[PDB]
């Protein structure tokens, strides 16, 4: 039985920390998930879309 | 907030697929035996009954003549090991003249009109040992981990 | 000689009743 | 003419089958890890997880200690080479004692009360290599060809 | 705003707990002396009436041979130390085979099929001077500070 994490056929994105030594950043955070979504819209060329985070 | 429009490309080969509506010859009076025939790969002769009529096709092995060229079809073949195959005591569509797609072993794209070469398997490859007299078409394409070619063939 | 159960591998299966279908855009 | 009637007589056993309604136990939190298991013959342990319970038992093989005997169950099992076994991946029934039916290799019949000798496969087999604390419980019939004999186990 | 939900896990176990429904056996026809036992640690058998029939026991001692088990019971205990105890003068529960949750004083898991040996208060130590004819099952947890291991229990 494969985890939603472990599937190997789901996208994987490497990301920069969003907190690093108690600090935020709000602007990576913004662009990492604008990046997410776009590659969700790209990947299946338009025939489906991202709902939930 | 803008709209957005994308494009995808069709795949243009398959392994055993006929290339295009060009004079075509098709044996179908053969039979399969001592084994199973991939797709898209060379066969030989073993022997050629006399008075029924049947020829007895196998795959290509070493030292051997190649005669034709196994072909798709969805209702004479049998899906095994996510492929097309033609299992043993069974009908086979063997194909004698004309374009067809044929699994690849090489690298490089081929020069067009040059003399095919096949490896011990019955698959094309651009250094084997058993030559035939059949050309190359000129197409070259790649399937998802798939090389496929076009090879012209003539009657034996 | 053939020693199996009672009912084939096909009595106790079940087939999805939708069909999956790949996209590809015109332009 | 004159009516006549015949008589026919049924088969003691089958691979895998419980012998009788005595003092028995199975185990079924254990699964089947790297392989395929025949009905009637022993499994191995290969580990047992600290805080999840589960077993994982394989085939016996040379250098291992048995642990039990797989049984048969209409419902868990699927058939493979005209056989019933347990496909890998899946739960397991391992009866840890009582008397049972397993396949056999030997050819003549045991003595009663005997220490069992079994084969590197898993099957029972005179002058074998590995040592078990089994015993045999008095039974040897043969069903359309195959060898059965009758099995005491204990806990290990 | 954003909504949250959380998650937790139980535990697996606790002392003196039985593990497992698979062929146990209790005896209850016991009686303690000299001092109390602690749920979840061996017992010896000191004296077993003739006539009476009742079996004496007392916590394992060196130089001795354990006999069973405490079990957990929410009516023949008391509650002292925050933990709940057998006190002398009445019946006990005491496992003589099954699976059982036991108190640890190890550090290192224990290798399923291995032998089990206790200290001389009755909780098991990986390297005892006890030996028993008891086996490990492969459990293996720890509640809030406390380990325990699952101990296989054989009919003296």
């Amino acid at each position: 039985i494969v985890s939603v994490f472990n599937h190997p056929n789901i996208t994987k994105i490497t990301s920069g920390k969003w907190i690093d030594a108690s600090t935020m950043k709000p602007e990576t955070a913004e662009a990492e998930l604008t990046q997410a979504i776009e590659t969700i819209e790209t990947i299946t060329r338009g025939q489906h879309r991202a709902t939930n985070i | 907030q803008i709209n957005a429009s994308y494009q995808r490309d069709m795949a243009i080969a398959l392994p055993g697929m006929v290339a295009d509506t060009s004079k075509y010859n098709i044996d179908g009076a053969c039979v399969v035996n001592e084994g199973d025939v991939l797709v898209g790969a060379a066969v030989q002769v073993v022997q050629a009954q006399a008075v029924d009529g049947h020829k007895l096709v196998k795959a290509l092995t070493t030292g051997t003549t190649p005669y034709g060229v196994a072909i798709r079809s969805h209702w004479q073949t049998v899906n095994a090991q996510n492929q097309m195959i033609y299992e043993d005591g069974g009908a086979i569509n063997v194909m004698t003249s004309g374009r067809v797609w044929m699994l690849s072993k090489s690298t490089e794209a081929p020069t067009f009109g040059s003399a095919v070469k096949l490896d011990v398997d019955g698959q094309e490859k651009s250094d084997g040992t058993i030559e035939t007299t059949w050309t190359y078409a000129g197409g070259w394409t790649k399937y998802k981990d798939i090389q496929l070619v076009e090879v012209q063939l003539h009657q034996l | 000689a053939a020693t199996m159960g009672i009912w084939t591998a096909q009595e106790l299966h079940r087939i999805k009743s939708q069909s999956y279908e790949e996209d590809y855009p015109v332009g």
